[PDB]
């Protein structure tokens, strides 16, 4: 299985207080896409055949 | 080391040590957070809009930009700062 | 999936202390097993030298080896070593590290010709 | 842009890139009709000459440029960019005029 | 081979319903997308929008109310209609064919792509001027 978030992220340090770091999300460098996973169709159909058997 | 001519009855469903593994992982997950920073001052009124994107009216923006007040290191001075969040982390408290 | 590989000389002088060392991967040394040394003079049949055990057995050799063979196991390095004090040129042989298990000597070493020559 | 004839010029237009862009480069003869030169990021159609190099629209945080090598007096045309960003909305007005003239 | 023939009044009264026609050469109005493009003098052009058979009639949301596009399959022309001509409408107008393209940047099945347009050919235009 392959899984990815393709949205590139930039973290940003915001100082909450003395020595308190919070990590927010900055810019989306690039396209705004949707995170997704992939599996091979044939191997998944074959393994479903195996578990059916 | 192998064992031969030996018949033991196993039972994974009433088994022990999976309860102990669950308890150990829970206690370890707790024990790796006590050093880290609590986010008590972050609970604050967020002015959120949609992210700058050519969004259709059907598919809502998954990412909402949110600007808010935040305390700095100095107690007297507060700053205005922005961030991004997902739809599954913000709710609409209740024009603006 | 066990893999045994010998190491050491293949050319030594007679009347000396010979010593090999076989490294073991693919499994553990402290198993139901006798990590053994077996030799073969060239063109001739096999000659079982002896063994050692990963448990607590005392090592038992062939009495024809004249009590000059001390096989010492190294569980901290997954190895076991042959010794042969006071060698002769007639002790030229292919040497083999192997593993007696529930089957008989499944994984051997490749076996290296120790040619004792002066 | 005013350069010597038979040279290479670089003409920039439009907003900086935010996402993936598909750019269209047009050119305009004075008093006459407009005309296309570049339709994809770096693709030109048939019936147009070569050496109209287009900037790749796969870069994030750059300006869409247009490179022309071996310029001429026939290249005296007001150039226009028309960007289509995957993040920005649809531009119903073109870019600002970038007039290329020659000595 | 294609070339277009723009036709309009040119002299328009203010607050009026403008109409324009666009004769074709060779390729009929059914086959292709069509577009209208306006440009004021010394200014960048303004894409008024595109029209096609079967509902593909997306206009500019700038005007969106006082402009209409249509075809003429019998006489094989392309027609513009406008409502309430004001002083900011004096320009040169163009009918023009256009071609689409799928710019694909991600998953196709997640609608992570968009159709851009580009006008390949043009016509003579019409110097539409509004004055009472
Ligand atoms: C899980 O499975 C899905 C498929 O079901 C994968 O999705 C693919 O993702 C890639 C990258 O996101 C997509 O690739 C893009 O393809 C566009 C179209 O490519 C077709 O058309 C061109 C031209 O006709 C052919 O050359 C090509 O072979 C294809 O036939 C391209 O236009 C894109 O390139 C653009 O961007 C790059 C960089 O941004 C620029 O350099 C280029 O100039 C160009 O502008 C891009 O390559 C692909 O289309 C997706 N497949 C489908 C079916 O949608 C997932 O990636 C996969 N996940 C994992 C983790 O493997
Ligand atoms: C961050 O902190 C600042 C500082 O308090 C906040 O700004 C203040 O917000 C209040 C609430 O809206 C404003 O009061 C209202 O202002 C409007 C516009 O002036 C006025 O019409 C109302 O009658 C009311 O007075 C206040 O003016 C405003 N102050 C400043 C300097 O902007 C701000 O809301 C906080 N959050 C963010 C996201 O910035
Ligand atoms: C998941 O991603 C991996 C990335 O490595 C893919 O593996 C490669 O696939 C290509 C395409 O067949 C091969 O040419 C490579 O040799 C593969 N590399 C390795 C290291 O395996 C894999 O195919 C992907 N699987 C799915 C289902 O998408
Ligand atoms: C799995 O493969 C078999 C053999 O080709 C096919 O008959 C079956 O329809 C496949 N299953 C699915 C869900 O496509």
């Amino acid at each position: 299985i392959n899984c990815t978030r393709p949205n590139n992220n930039t973290r940003k340090s915001i100082r909450i207080g003395p020595g308190q770091a919070f990590y927010a999300t900055g810019d989306i460098i690039g396209d705004i896409r949707q995170a997704h996973c992939n599996v091979s169709k044939a191997t998944w159909n074959e393994t479903l055949g195996k578990v059916v058997k | 080391i192998h064992l031969e001519n030996v018949t033991e009855e196993f039972n994974m469903w009433k088994n022990n040590m999976v309860e102990q593994m669950h308890t150990d992982i829970i206690s370890l997950w707790d024990q790796s957070l006590k050093p880290c920073v609590k986010l008590t001052p972050l609970c604050v009124t967020l002015q959120c809009t949609n992210v700058t994107n050519n969004i259709t009216d059907d598919m809502r923006g998954e990412l909402k930009n949110c600007s808010f007040n935040m305390t700095t290191e100095l107690r007297d001075k507060k700053q205005k700062v922005y961030s991004l969040f997902y739809r599954l982390d913000v709710v609409q408290i209740n024009s603006n | 999936q066990v893999q045994l590989v010998e190491s050491g000389p293949g050319l030594v002088r007679p009347s000396e202390t010979l010593s090999l060392t076989c490294a073991v991967s693919g499994a553990s040394i402290r198993t139901k097993a006798w990590w053994s040394w077996i030799r073969q003079p060239p063109g001739k049949g096999l000659e079982w030298i002896g063994y050692v055990s990963g448990g607590w057995d005392l090592p038992n050799y062939n009495p024809s080896l004249k009590n000059r063979v001390i096989i010492l196991k190294d569980t901290s390095l997954n190895q076991f070593s042959l010794r042969l004090t006071s060698v002769t040129a007639a002790d030229t042989a292919l040497y083999y590290c192997a593993r007696e298990g529930p089957e008989d000597f499944d994984v051997w070493g490749p076996g290296f010709l120790v040619t004792v020559s002066s | 842009v005013s350069v010597a004839p038979g040279q290479t010029a670089r003409i920039t237009c439009g907003e900086e890139s935010l996402g993936s862009r598909s750019v269209i480069w047009y050119q305009q003869r004075p008093g006459q009709a407009p005309s296309l030169i570049i339709y994809n990021n770096n693709d030109r159609p048939s019936g147009i000459p070569d050496r109209f190099s287009g900037s790749p629209g796969s870069t994030f945080g750059t300006t869409a440029t247009l490179t022309i090598t071996s310029v001429e007096a026939g290249d005296e045309a007001d150039y226009y960019c028309h960007i289509w960003d995957s993040r920005r909305p649809t531009n119903w007005v073109f870019g600002e005029g970038t007039t290329l003239i020659v000595l | 081979q294609v070339h277009l023939q723009e036709s309009g009044p040119g002299l328009v009264k203010p607050s009026e319903t403008l109409s324009l026609t666009c004769n074709v050469s060779g390729t009929l109005v059914r086959d292709n997308y069509w577009s209208w493009i306006r440009q004021p003098l010394g200014k960048q052009p303004e894409w008024i929008g595109y029209v096609h058979d079967s509902g593909d009639t997306n206009y500019n949301p700038s005007l969106k109310s006082r402009v209409h596009l249509s075809l003429d399959k019998s006489k094989n022309l392309v027609s513009l209609r406008l409502t309430g001509v004001t002083a900011a409408d004096s320009a040169i107008y163009y009918c023009a064919t256009t071609k689409h393209g799928r710019r694909i940047y991600g998953v196709v099945a997640f609608k992570e792509w968009f159709t851009y347009f580009y006008m390949d050919v043009w016509g003579k235009g019409t110097s539409v001027t509004v004055s009472s």
